[PDB]
């Protein structure tokens, strides 16, 4: 029928600092409904609504608030920011004649930070293969690192002669701290492509290196001296 | 909690079958159904079972549920790597929308790749930019070698990594450590016939 | 037609936080069962009231009625919370549940549910119906609760098949109360009238089961087409109270009899006279300071 | 709120003063169904006072019926008092033998 979307996809918030987040659908649904996803536990529910102007209280219905302004939307506010918290939020819009046609969002992503000068994009860089794994494997393994960004609100992309590619890749499933021992640390992430020798031994053959860096806006304005941490996308490129 | 999986999480060969269950305490247990949740994602349906002895099937998800046991089961067949995520289990305790859902906790799956020709070798890859920086790739490395994350603060490496070149048939694991080569990973028990 | 068995329930929800059901269950005039909403349990109110059930066949019942409470309940709860300012609390729920039991096989099945006091839902076939002049807003809780195929099996299974096998089972283990024959006792009693030098003469009839009873004003054979029945008023011990009452002149009374026809006395109808040996040897027992 | 209550009070059996009896008093055709009754002996709330259960006629209208044991005499008054939402102050009732 359509689509059930959240906004934003990732969210940074400074301890006590009230943050919001939207969701529209277009399904034509009466119900809505805002849960919180944590690791080790299931799907709680925060608040739901039956439509406009109706609001009512989950589980964890303490320290937000919704507000259904029209059908289509539902909108939770996180009341304030708890100190340095890592949350998921999760919007479903249900049919008041079918109990089981429940359609959910990609969820919300929420970092919260000590102050935003610890807010950083990553530096992205391509490392060309090994002439000792073509003679070998007569593969070429084009490796890529993203390092320095802080939150993980990162997106990783390769992209081969303009078009996206899925085949042959492959990025980590959870990125490595700068400086563990220290809360709010820089992190760093890795990400392999690999392509036929043939293939890579043609300098004809492009290979781009995205990432998407989901950073800050004009809303969330600082202070301080270097570029801002605003959301971008750092890539790398190479040809062989 | 009234809605539990298990187990926690589950290992699989690749090309294998899945087994995950749930067991629920809930009442009434009007209808019962599975979600897959892919890493970082939001939820998906499988199926959904209403009838006191259910069985249904979508695709390659497989699912039955016997409500007097408060019992059901999801059959992943054939396992592909793609299946790598949480698989929530969730029960509707009312036939109307006046219901409510009960969220199990997840089983997270985990399928290892069916590496049939292994070759491991690690090699030292050149910045695209200029002559520094260096990485050390460790590849093509069998399903039971397992990669160490190292104490020291100077040297940074990840866990293990399937990569899949479709128009090949060709699986191979991966792991990165940067900055020394052959010596990135001595932490990480390594076989005896990996190539320099 | 002879017996209506009917299970009543009265539902009050005074806000978000205070709820509570009451139910009674009546074979005919007599309670069968009690079901308190401090008690998670149906209690029996006559040693029959299992009817020719088996422990587990009960058992399985009252687990089905135990789950449904806790569940209305809730559903209304939301229901509120859905229907916003088209209605809200205090609310008040009454159901009709039961069978009009007849002759050989038949019977008939009812579901009658009274909000606020006025009937305006009912089970019907196989959903829930509005009946003629019903809110139009309980189109949306209609449609809504219709969505539910288990209860509606549930609920099809209980009036077509349960409801009517369970009274049958409950009028023969029943027999010997509900075959009952008690009889009355009556005794006479007078007031003035409205009007001037007009007395109001009262026949109290009091004991009697069955209810079908006859109670009239005679002066021979002559009944008192004046005679004005009260309405039958129930005991305490599962027996019934009326009255009949006669507008007379002062002096009219000599010569007039209250007679009473009951199925208990046998064809030997009470004819008792004002003025009578035991009127006035009764009368003199009654006396008050008014 | 909705229907004002209906109290009507009579004994059992046929009184005779000094011998033991039971008062009954019938409430009926009121809505909401909370309600509150007392039985009353010379203005004294009667101690011991059984209750039916709350029951509603096919008209759905409610009817509760209050029971008490006790001995009739000429000086002893004995009343029924309800308390109900639909009334700004209790109805008491007082039982009359005569009626
Ligand atoms: C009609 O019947 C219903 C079922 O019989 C009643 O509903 C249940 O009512 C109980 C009691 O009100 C509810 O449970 C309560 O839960 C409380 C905790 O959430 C308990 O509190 C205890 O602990 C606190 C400390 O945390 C103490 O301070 C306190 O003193 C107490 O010891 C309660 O003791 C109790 O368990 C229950 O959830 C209700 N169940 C359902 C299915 O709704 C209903 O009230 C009845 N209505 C009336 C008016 O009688
Ligand atoms: C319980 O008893 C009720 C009767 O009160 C049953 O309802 C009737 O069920 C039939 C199906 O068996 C319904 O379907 C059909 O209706 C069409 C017209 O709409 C007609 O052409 C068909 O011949 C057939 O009758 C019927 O509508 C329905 N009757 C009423 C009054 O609604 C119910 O199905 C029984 N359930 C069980 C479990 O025994
Ligand atoms: C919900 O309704 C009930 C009943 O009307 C309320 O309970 C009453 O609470 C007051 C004090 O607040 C007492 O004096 C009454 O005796 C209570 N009644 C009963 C029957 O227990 C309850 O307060 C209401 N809740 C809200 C939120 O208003």
């Amino acid at each position: 029928g359509g689509i059930i979307t959240q906004t934003p996809k990732f969210l940074i918030g400074q301890e006590g600092q009230k943050l919001t987040l939207k969701c529209q659908q277009n399904f034509n649904h009466d119900t809505m409904y805002w849960y919180r996803q944590d690791s080790g536990k299931g799907l709680r529910l925060i608040y739901y609504s039956y439509g406009a102007g109706s609001t009512e209280k989950g589980d964890l219905s303490e320290g937000y608030d919704a507000s259904r302004e029209k059908k289509s939307s539902f909108s939770l506010t996180v009341t304030s920011a708890q100190k340095n918290e890592m949350a998921v939020f999760l919007c479903a819009s249900g049919s008041l004649l079918d109990v089981r046609e429940v359609f959910f969002g990609k969820g919300t992503r929420l970092t919260v930070v000590e102050d935003l000068k610890n807010v950083f994009p990553p530096e992205v860089a391509v490392f060309e293969p090994s002439e000792a794994e073509i003679s070998h494997t007569q593969k070429a393994t084009l490796v890529c690192l993203a390092t320095g960004f802080y939150p993980d609100h990162v997106e990783l992309s390769w992209w081969v002669n303009g078009k996206e590619v899925h085949s042959g890749v492959c990025t980590d499933p959870q990125p490595l701290k700068e400086q563990p021992a220290l809360n709010d640390s820089r992190y760093a992430l890795s990400s392999r492509l690999r392509v036929s020798a043939t293939f890579w031994q043609n300098p004809r053959n492009h290979f781009r290196c995205q990432v998407q860096f989901y950073g800050l806006s004009e809303n969330d304005e600082w202070t301080q001296d270097r570029a801002k941490p605003v959301t971008q996308i750092v890539s790398a490129e190479a040809w062989g | 909690t009234q809605v539990e999986q298990s187990p926690q999480s589950l290992v699989v060969r690749q090309g294998e079958n899945s087994v995950l269950q749930c067991n629920y305490s809930v009442t009434p247990d009007n209808h019962l159904r599975w979600f897959k949740q892919d890493t970082g994602k939001g939820l998906v349906s499988l199926t959904v079972l209403v009838d006191q002895k259910d069985k249904t099937s979508n695709g390659r998800y497989s699912a039955t549920l016997d409500k007097d046991a408060k019992h059901s089961t999801l059959h992943i067949t054939a396992t592909l790597l793609d299946d790598t995520a949480t698989y929530i289990c969730v029960v509707g305790d009312r036939g109307s929308a006046l219901g409510r859902l009960h969220f199990g906790a997840g089983t997270q799956l985990i399928v290892i790749p069916d590496i049939q020709n292994p070759d491991p070798a690690v090699y030292q890859l050149r910045d695209s930019k200029s002559s520094d920086k260096s990485v050390c790739l460790f590849t093509d490395f069998d399903s039971q070698t397992n990669v160490s994350q190292s104490k020291d603060s100077d040297v940074y490496i990840t866990d293990k990594c399937v990569l899949d070149m479709r128009s090949m048939d060709f699986k191979s694991n991966s792991a990165v450590a940067w900055s020394a080569c052959a010596n990135a990973f001595n932490n990480s028990i390594i076989p005896e016939d990996t190539f320099f | 037609k002879n017996y209506t068995f009917r299970c009543l329930q009265m539902s009050s929800f005074a806000n978000r936080s205070w709820s509570r059901t009451d139910s009674v269950v009546w074979l005919g005039d007599l309670q069968t069962h009690r079901w308190s909403n401090d008690s998670a349990t149906i209690s029996f109110t006559k040693p029959w009231s299992q009817g020719k059930l088996s422990n587990q066949q009960w058992e399985k019942l009252q687990h089905m009625f135990q789950v449904y409470r806790v569940s209305f309940t809730r559903d209304i709860q939301e229901l509120v919370k859905m229907m916003s300012p088209k209605e809200d609390y205090p609310i008040e729920i009454q159901l009709s549940a039961g069978c009009e039991m007849y002759p050989g096989n038949a019977s008939e099945s009812f579901l009658h549910v009274a909000f606020q006091g006025k009937y305006v839902v009912r089970f019907w076939g196989t959903s829930w119906q509005t009946v003629p002049g019903a809110p139009s807003w309980l189109d949306l809780p209609i449609k809504v609760l219709n969505a539910d195929q288990g209860t509606s099996a549930t609920v099809q299974m209980l009036l077509n098949d349960t409801c009517p096998l369970f009274v049958r089972g409950l009028l023969e283990a029943g027999k010997s109360d509900l075959e009952k024959q008690e009889k009355p006792v009556a005794w006479l009693s007078s007031v003035p009238s409205s009007a001037h030098g007009h007395r109001q003469l009262v026949c109290h009839v009091s004991g009697f089961y069955p209810k079908p009873v006859w109670v009239m004003w005679m002066r021979g054979d002559q009944e008192q087409q004046g005679t004005h029945r009260g309405d039958f008023l129930p005991n305490a011990d599962e027996t019934w109270y009326l009255q009949a009452t006669l507008d007379v002149e002062a002096g009219e009374e000599a010569g007039l009899a209250c007679r009473v026809k009951h199925s208990s006395l046998g064809g030997q109808d009470i004819i008792l006279y004002w003025g009578s040996l035991h009127h006035i040897l009764d009368a003199q027992k009654m006396v008050w300071n008014h | 709120i909705q229907k004002t209550p209906q109290i009507q009070v009579y004994s059992r059996h046929p009184p005779e003063n000094g011998k033991p009896n039971i008062l009954n008093c019938y409430v009926t055709q009121f809505h909401p169904p909370h309600i509150e009754i007392q039985m009353l002996k010379n203005g004294k709330k009667i101690p011991k006072v059984e209750m039916s259960d709350m029951s509603f006629s096919k008209d759905w209208s409610f009817y509760i019926l209050a029971h008490t044991e006790f001995t009739p005499t000429e000086t002893d008054t004995y009343a029924c008092r309800v308390k109900h939402a639909s009334m700004a102050e209790p109805k008491t009732v007082y039982w009359d033998r005569d009626m």
